[PDB]
RNA sequence: GCAGUCAAGCGUUAUAGCGACAUUGCUUUUUGAUUCGAUGUCGGCUCUUCCUAUCAUACCGAAGCAGAAUUCGGUAAGCGUUGGAUACCCACUAAUAGGGAACGGCUGGGUUUAGACCGUCGUGAGACAGGUUAGUUUUACCCUACUGAU
RNA sequence: UUCAUCUAGACAGCCGGACGGUGGCCAUGGAAGUCGGAAUCCGCUAAGGAGUGUGUAACAACUCACCGGCCGAAUGAACUA
């Protein structure tokens, strides 16, 4: 093992000599700050003075006073402008590097952040047998952590409990590889994808088929996407809409067990489709195209986004971590009524989208000519930004819980995070050594998870931009790895046929 | 040349502390004039010389589209 | 302006211009060689070989590189008519992979001299020409498409 | 003339009046004709007739099997399909090479008197800081043209060639002394730089150093292929 | 070249083992950008002939070969294939083709013996990793062949 | 040498048929079997491909895959020496 080099006798010395502490001076002077928000960019209370000593949750006590909810404060995280965060108290932030003198005044910018705090994890909890084949695809349950589904090579999903990491329910209904699965927004229903072009729904807690298989692709899945909870009406269950090589978009009623439209504007192998908060699906294909249709006109192509110059590979949008939860939490209730879902799901949703003004709903595409593109359909057809610097394709783009980051994982073995409203470059991740297939956010925002074909999974720290842990373990390529929505656990599998879990 | 299961094993390993070390010193490695290099070090340079750049090259056309078409 | 561009000699596909190539090399230089000779003979007979064969490579990757116009350098209307006639993309990225060619082609002859300087005997010295025009013939096999096109 | 003025010459006047004629006269006397080369043609010429012939014959005889094959009628990823690409050695004992033929005699003097310095006449991998010892006291010479810095290291797994560089000569099969000089002929056990193949260790250590089987000659090709030892 | 893939055959009742043709990876990536150790024999001049593996000249065949010009090929050695400058250039030219009879007569560099200097090594006599300068070998009237002559 | 065809008709030739849904769907300025991409079905048959090539800007016309009429006794293919 080739090792850093050993300090001389010179550093030892210095290292002998007594160390200075980092402290607090008693007669430090107030300094004048205003507040601003990230977002808006609203300044509220003008220039005012604070002790210079001031700490992190003092300074958020006053800013909720300020602002007027004291009763019910939000924690937030300050940053100033360079963008430095406040750790520990600002005479040590800020004033102690010296770089701004106590007279001048800082803008001290404000963005709240989440209430439940994610613990990195640190180990493999526990290696599960069972599959034959190589495995897939994986995903959690979005109502608990103790539920996961997985698909894999050799025809069958798998239901596992994770809270005794054993196999509790095998689905062997399909002829050929399970390329996809996905599961119900509510938490009902299991749709698999497969490679003998058909899609297949399940009970999980009986581990069972509903009825018959559907049917009307000619090639096999690429991916699923489910209605929205917050748009589906009470006592309705949503749709799903199904992609495949053949270029065209199905959306089937599950409560009826048909297909109601079958969009076909593409002309080569559509990569991805995701069901947006607002009435429209977003469909990624080879032909270097997205289109953009609205379900309220009877599967019309209304836009078509013509930038990338090679296959898109995969999209993001803002509200996708809203949209795939429903109405649950990170404490994963349920709710007393579909009224009462759907109301929670509409705020949950709303909470992401409408802000600083007006609503808007982002989107990423990570494409093939190694570049991606971010687009606010809504209002504008051009693109808004172009993101360049990866050197190989963009394999995955996943957008943060609350929209605030891109992440994008390439084939030039690196990861790549990305300012998620107006699409600036902000840090690279490195640290695979092969190509980085998959990425996942936790639900707080502050980890990302990756998988690589170097058989390493990876859990960086957002906030400082480094390496938080490696995971070894896996003996093969990890093809998929998944996050829970409470952040207790993590998922993954590829080539060794075993199903990982992981814990803090 | 005799059997042996020496010949199979890693030879060289580095740890990702370490590559992050390396990582993160070249580039705040400050060059004098009057210091000679006497001897170099052996590490993975296509690990460590990894920097982010501004641009991505050019997609390549000939997969979307061939000559003959 | 030259406003005509009909001057341009005829581009042979891959396998007619290995043919055309190595049939050149055995006909225009000597053949017989013995293994009895002084090695400085043995030596110079394949060096000449590998020299002569990179050359005639050489020579057919400048007479396709020379007569073909500049489509960024000639006038802005034929520049968008040449484009829209001949995508301009793969016009380019043709005419480079010839430019590629001829620059593997002379360091193949170039190395494989060196490499002849040092050779002991007759059955070396004509695995090491071998190697020199089968290298040079491969670099030639992989330009099948962008010659055909052009 | 402009643009397919042959063509618009044709549909305007049309051909010789005994084009077709003359044209079906010469596919029907093709068959003679190929006899006839294949018997009278010579030398090179011939033996190019008899391989292209033997080609063709070949791809006749694929052509009606996959027309006949029609008339009768990994477990990937969705983002990796559509995509495309005992401790014994390999060579356990290899050809031995006495010091004649691995050093050739370099005679030095003004009539050539002293024959003390000699040469390598194979390919070596001097390492790194190499620095020619000076000319009175250099016995042993080992050109720079000859000298190596990477290799074609061939994956067992996965199938796939790399270029990879050269970090040590492990063992030289003929002699502890070559193995010094670093002499490198087939069999040659070499040390290589797999960075590029994204290896790891079981305790998460990334492997940037293995070993490697020379399976060629380089003095006879000009190359250093090896094989990785997995 | 190494490593692989295919499979016409070879093989056989144990889908083992060989294996032509095809084919992939490395070498070697995309926008026509931008000299690295020959250890031991080389060259002129005059003059003849031979090979063809043909550069030109003759006649043919093919090609988006309009014409002009060119490219690739067939028969073909009858006929030519240069002047300079220091293996590369400049030019002239129809063209400035490759090779053998040596490398299994005058002459310049070279084996260059004795003189001499510089460098490296050697305690030294001296030797060389080397560099430079000066340095006599002189048939024919014999036979034959060849050119002419009785 | 081993397979096949054959007087309820061998091979070669000449003549005739070679159709209907249908210009099948997408795509194109145009594209009707015959620039392309995917399906390649059904009917009527003695037989007839959602077509083997020539051809047209697209059609047309010709062709051959297949079937029949005339003719009348052997014929074809792959291997070995
Ligand atoms: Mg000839
Ligand atoms: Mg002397």
């Amino acid at each position: 093992s080739t090792l850093i080099p050993p300090p001389s006798k010179k550093q030892k010395k210095e290292a002998q000599l007594p160390r200075e502490v980092a402290i607090i001076p008693k007669d430090l002077p107030n300094v004048s700050i205003k507040f601003q928000a990230l977002d808006t960019g609203d300044n509220v209370g003008g220039a005012l003075r604070v002790p210079g000593a001031i700490s992190e949750k003092q300074l958020e006590e006053l800013l909720n006073q300020l602002n007027g909810t004291s009763d019910d404060p939000v924690p937030y995280t300050f940053s100033c402008t360079k963008t430095i965060d406040i750790t520990d108290n600002l005479y040590s932030s800020l004033i102690k590097p010296g770089y701004n003198s106590t007279e001048d005044q800082i803008t001290l910018l404000y963005t709240p952040r989440a209430v439940f705090k994610v613990k990195p994890v640190t180990r493999s909890s526990s290696a599960i047998a069972g599959h034959g084949s190589t495995i897939l695809c994986s995903a959690f349950a979005p109502h608990t952590s103790s539920r996961m589904v997985t698909g894999a090579g050799d025809n069958t999903a798998r239901i596992w409990d994770c809270d005794t990491q054993t196999p509790m329910h095998t689905l062997k209904g399909h002829y050929n590889w399970v390329l996809c699965v996905s599961w119900s927004p509510d938490g009902e229903v299991i749709a698999t994808g497969s490679m003998d072009n058909t899609i297949r729904l399940w009970d999980p807690k009986s581990g069972q088929c509903l009825g018959d298989a559907l049917r009307g692709h000619s090639k096999w899945i690429t991916s699923l996407s489910w209605e929205p909870i917050h748009l589906v009406k009470p006592g309705s269950k949503p749709r799903l809409a199904s992609s495949s090589k053949d270029g065209t978009i199905k959306i089937w009623d599950t409560v009826s067990r048909v297909c109601q439209y079958t969009m076909s504007g593409h002309t080569n192998s559509v990569s991805c489709v995701k069901w947006g908060g607002q009435g429209l699906l977003y469909s990624g294909s080879h032909d270097r195209t997205v289109r953009v249709w609205d379900i309220n006109s009877q599967g019309r192509c209304i836009n078509i986004l013509k930038s990338h110059a090679h296959w898109v590979n995969h999209l993001s949008l803002s509200t996708d971590y809203a949209l795939r939860i429903g109405a649950f939490d990170h404490t994963g209730k349920k709710p007393s009524t579909p009224e009462e879902a759907q109301k929670k799901a509409l705020e949950n949703y709303e909470k992401i989208c409408k802000k600083n003004g007006n609503s808007e709903e982002m989107m990423v595409t990570a494409s093939d000519d190694y570049t991606m593109f971010l687009w606010n359909p809504l209002k504008s057809t051009k693109p808004i930004a172009r993101m360049t610097g990866h050197q190989k394709l963009v394999n995955h783009v996943a957008f943060s819980p609350d929209g605030r980051y891109i992440v994008s994982a390439s084939f030039d073995n690196s990861i790549k995070l990305w300012d998620g409203r107006d699409g600036k470059f902000i840090s690279t991740f490195r640290g695979h050594v092969a190509s980085v297939y998959q990425v996942a956010w936790s639900s707080d925002c502050r980890l990302l998870v990756s998988c690589s074909k170097d058989t390493t999974l990876k859990v960086w720290d957002v906030r400082t931009r480094k390496l938080s842990v490696d995971l070894p373990g896996h003996k093969d390529e990890v093809y998929t790895v998944d996050w829970s929505v409470d952040g207790k656990r993590v998922c993954s599998g590829g080539k060794d046929k075993m199903v990982r879990l992981w814990t803090h | 040349v005799q059997p042996d299961r020496r010949w199979f094993g890693n030879t060289r390993v580095i740890s990702q502390d370490a590559l992050q070390h390396f990582r993160s010193a070249l580039g705040e490695t400050q060059k004098d004039t009057y210091q000679v290099l006497l001897r170099r070090n052996k590490l993975p340079m296509s690990l460590l010389e990894e920097k982010d750049a501004d641009e991505s090259p050019k997609a390549r056309i000939l997969d979307t589209e061939s000559y003959a078409d | 302006m030259q406003l005509s561009w009909k001057d341009i000699p005829t581009v042979a596909p891959a396998n007619d211009l290995l043919d055309i190539v190595l049939n050149r090399t055995q006909r225009k230089t000597p053949t017989v060689i013995r293994p009895g000779f002084k090695i400085t003979r043995i030596r110079a007979f394949y060096m000449r070989k590998v020299k002569y064969t990179g050359e005639g490579f050489v020579e057919k990757f400048e007479d396709i590189l020379k007569g073909f116009p500049n489509i960024n350098d000639v006038h802005p209307f034929h520049r968008d008519l040449m484009d829209t006639l001949y995508e301009k993309n793969h016009y380019k990225i043709s005419l480079a992979a010839i430019s590629r060619a001829k620059s593997l082609v002379e360091q193949v002859a170039r190395d494989y001299v060196r490499l002849l300087k040092f050779g002991q005997s007759l059955f070396q010295c004509k695995q090491l020409k071998r190697a020199a025009l089968g290298r040079m013939a491969t670099i030639v096999k992989k330009l099948r498409d962008p010659l055909a096109y052009l | 003339p402009q643009n397919d003025y042959i063509e618009r010459h044709i549909k305007q006047h049309g051909k010789r009046l005994d084009h077709e004629e003359r044209k079906r006269k010469r596919e029907a006397r093709e068959s003679h004709k190929i006899s006839e080369r294949a018997q009278k043609l010579t030398g090179w010429k011939g033996k190019q007739f008899a391989k292209k012939r033997y080609a063709e014959k070949v791809s006749m005889r694929k052509k009606i099997k996959a027309h006949e094959q029609s008339k009768v009628k990994d477990a990937l990823p969705t983002y990796l399909l559509d995509r495309e690409q005992k401790f014994s050695v390999p060579l356990p004992k290899v050809r031995g090479i006495s010091e004649e033929e691995m050093f050739k005699v370099i005679k030095t003097g003004k009539s050539r008197s002293k024959s003390w310095k000699r040469m390598i006449t194979k390919h070596t991998f001097v390492g790194e800081g190499f620095t020619r010892r000076p000319v009175k006291m250099e016995r042993i010479i080992r050109p720079s043209a000859l000298r190596q810095k990477k290799a074609n290291v061939t994956h067992p797994e996965l199938g796939v060639t790399v270029f990879l560089p050269i970090l040590a000569v492990k063992k030289n099969p003929q002699s502890p002394m070559y193995t010094q000089l670093g002499v490198l002929t087939k069999g040659t056990i070499i040390e290589v730089n797999v960075s590029e193949l994204g290896m790891v260790t079981a305790g998460g250590k990334v492997v940037w150093g293995k070993y490697a089987q020379v399976t060629n000659e380089p003095d006879r090709d000009g190359c250093v292929n090896a094989v990785l030892l997995v």
